[PDB]
């Protein structure tokens, strides 16, 4: 049903599987064409088997200026979450590219903070996968503001906790 | 034994009190004074006993049967804490089967259909921690709220969860009390707090507010917002207003602040709320009042009584299938127990009294 | 009320002065139910956990438990002053006879009471004062109620260079 | 130039006023391959942590990363203030344009042109000022020029109390 505990499950599990399949097939397609992982291939490879655990999975932005409401792909172009690499704490974030070219967004800003603020907070390492268009113009100067919020905890975590950007 | 004048405020400044039933006795004025000053007829029992105690007056946290178990509580008490707040709670770790039991499966058909039909919160507290092994503390007082200790890992672990067989899980003056201090005590002594959410907001009455809940509420607000030691939530079903910003919601400084699909994060309940929003709109056309009030309040818990509002904004972390809580918890403690936060500095706070 | 009142000032480097003047706790089985144990508590704990400077005044009346909560020197005042007409004790005269004579008083029944207020009169003539307490220190003088401005403002003075500080914690327990 | 400076005043409680007017990064094949990245991260990174007071007005044109910058809100200045020339965006108008509507454009090569200097008009007559910012709080208040030396002197007593601090380090990690 859905008005059932049983439903409401069957609900998460179908949000589940669109939320993992942000990305249209034919961008997934372009990205592999082009000899490029997708985000969550690359979160893979990086943390030991099955340490993975998602953050902010359901987010979703809150613009609505040229028509930018009318597409709202859960976890709003950035998968970001916490793992072990060879059994150490790391916290991750990995840009989509296939959701909105990547383009920076606030919500999607929003979730590196956590994902910096997480590290910063327990003491472990944050390893930072870019693959993005640039600042997602529609936004505005909200897209700027994400930005500035990550270049402070850029700053404030500097030769405090280890900070690697893979550029792929 | 007895503990009579001035001397009851020795033990009362004491973290936990451990009485016997009907063999201890707690009293700031005895019977004698009280009866020849006010005309009340009262035994020493019914007075300061250790059931009064510890149902009533919110004072000792367990009555025990009788001093051999009475001993035996306070080891178990010693067991989950530091030998002081220098150092972690002790410690016997042991890495856990992440695999999905049968016992984990049970989560998910636990919440029932009807919003109403209560489940017992104890279930879900024993199925994430050690060996189902929850030690409870002042079981007797403001039932409606569950406080106590178990272990992750063999880590000490503090439980705060609202009970939804007792007041539908609404919080009230009392156990907001209870609640408060005892994530104080956690916090002071390095034990991370694990609090499971079902409240539908705060018990209604002309009592409550005159006895002091704005004031006596806020205590359990201050504690969270004041903890550093890891936090932990999980909303399992309702979690309306105030209330839930109050069960270690992510606002207060929750690390990990977890969904189960049954989970309704709301501002308020349907009815009262499309009765605002739609006022004019029910209004209009007496025709049929009703039904699309019915509608408006169905069309209102159908798009908002939910967690996914909630989701979106980052509030919870996480939706998850409710199997897979302990997992969630197991893999949150163990990145969480290097946390290292402080308050801004200061003598002390001014927690409201 | 007072509590709250003692902590704020506190946190804020604000001295406090008290005046005493308590024949103890109101009697009452509401006061027991409602918490009186934990909720009292919370006046000694402000009292005992400030570092301000603390000056107490006994003007009259400091029984039991009573004494203790009104931020007497045991709880860590600095200056405690008590006016002649003080009664420091640990319960009234007429509670106190009963228990220590309990005995000579049950003898003869003939004359039972006014021997038994024969002893309560004895009792608060020589323990119903400011006397026992000045002898052990408890007060540190026992002055002319007139004397009350002079000792308060140079307390004070010797006072505000005030330094303690409690044992390191994140927070303390305090009774809720 | 300016990292360098803003990391003495800071070194040396000295607050900085900075004046905002950049309409973006020098363009230049030269400037990649000489190091813009790292070299330019070094005035993000002085502004990120300087903890003195910091006062920032955006007297006109501030675009894209530029605007962040520029000691910019989000960076931790404590005070932004704009004046109503202020342009505050993502990107210049034809820039945003070009990207925003491209498809729209494409459509009808007859009148191509017009349509598209129109659109560019729309959105620097809705987007080039600093209300969406002002919006958002990213500045704390749009003002009249002329009231520029009030709010600095006023913006000055206030924060001349400052006290913050970064993580503790042995230090930072700056680009070089």
């Amino acid at each position: 049903d859905i008005h059932t505990t049983a439903g409401k499950l069957a609900d998460l599990r179908r949000r589940i599987e669109e939320a993992t399949h942000a990305g249209s097939a034919r961008a997934v397609e372009k990205q592999h064409a082009k000899g490029k992982l997708t985000a969550r291939e690359r979160i893979d490879l990086l943390l030991d088997e099955g340490s993975f655990v998602e953050l902010d999975e359901f987010a979703r932005h809150r613009s609505t200026n040229f028509g930018l409401d009318a597409n709202r792909p859960y976890g709003d172009g950035v998968v970001t979450g916490y793992g072990t690499v060879d059994g150490r704490p790391v916290a991750v974030f990995s840009q989509d590219f296939t959701v909105f070219g990547g383009a920076l967004g606030e919500v999607y800003g929003q979730k590196i903070v956590k994902v910096m603020d997480f590290a910063l907070k327990t003491g472990c390492p944050v390893v930072g996968i870019n693959d993005s268009g640039g600042a997602r113009i529609q936004e505005g100067v909200a897209s700027l503001g994400a930005y500035g919020e990550i270049f402070r905890r850029n700053t404030h975590a500097s030769g405090v906790i280890p900070q690697i950007s893979l550029v792929v | 034994g007895p503990c009579a004048g001035g001397a009851v405020y020795s033990p009362a400044i004491t973290d936990f009190t451990v009485m016997v039933d009907q063999t201890s006795h707690m009293f700031i004025t005895g019977p004698d004074v009280i009866k020849t000053v006010t005309g009340e007829d009262v035994g020493f029992e019914e007075l300061g006993g250790a059931r009064t105690h510890n149902s009533t007056s919110g004072v000792a946290h367990h009555m025990a049967g009788d001093e051999k178990d009475a001993v035996e509580y306070v080891k178990q008490l010693l067991s989950y804490l530091p030998s002081n707040n220098l150092s972690e709670p002790p410690a016997f770790p042991e890495e856990a089967d992440l695999a999905v039991t049968d016992e984990d499966a049970e989560l998910d058909t636990i919440v029932p259909d009807s919003a109403n039909q209560p489940y017992d919160m104890h279930s879900v507290i024993e199925h994430v921690l050690d060996d189902a092994e929850f030690f409870e503390t002042q079981p007797l007082f403001a039932p409606n709220i569950l406080t106590g200790f178990g272990r992750v890992e063999g880590r000490p672990v503090g439980i705060v969860a609202n009970q939804p067989m007792q007041f539908a899980g609404c919080l009230d003056i009392t156990a907001s009390e209870k609640a408060a201090r005892f994530v104080r005590t956690c916090d002071a002594f390095n034990v991370p707090v694990l609090t499971f959410v079902d409240v539908p907001g705060f018990l209604p009455g002309v009592d409550q507010e005159h006895d002091g809940i704005i004031r006596r509420g806020a205590k359990l607000i201050f504690a969270y917002a004041e903890a550093t030691v890891p936090l932990i939530t999980v909303i399992t079903r309702k979690a309306f207003g105030g209330a839930y910003d109050v069960m270690g919601s992510k606002h207060l400084g929750a690390d990990l602040n977890l969904a189960w699909p049954t989970a309704q994060i709301a501002v308020m309940g349907a009815q009262g709320a499309v009765n605002i929003l739609h006022r004019r709109t029910i209004a209009d056309a007496g025709d049929d009042a009703e039904a699309t009030r019915a509608r408006l309040i169905q069309e209102y818990e159908d798009a908002l009584l939910n967690p996914y509002t909630a989701a979106e904004r980052g509030y919870v972390d996480a939706v998850i299938m409710p199997s897979d809580t302990r997992r969630h918890i197991v893999r949150g403690l163990r990145q969480l127990r290097t946390k290292r936060e402080s308050l801004p500095p200061k003598k002390h706070g001014n927690i409201p009294l």
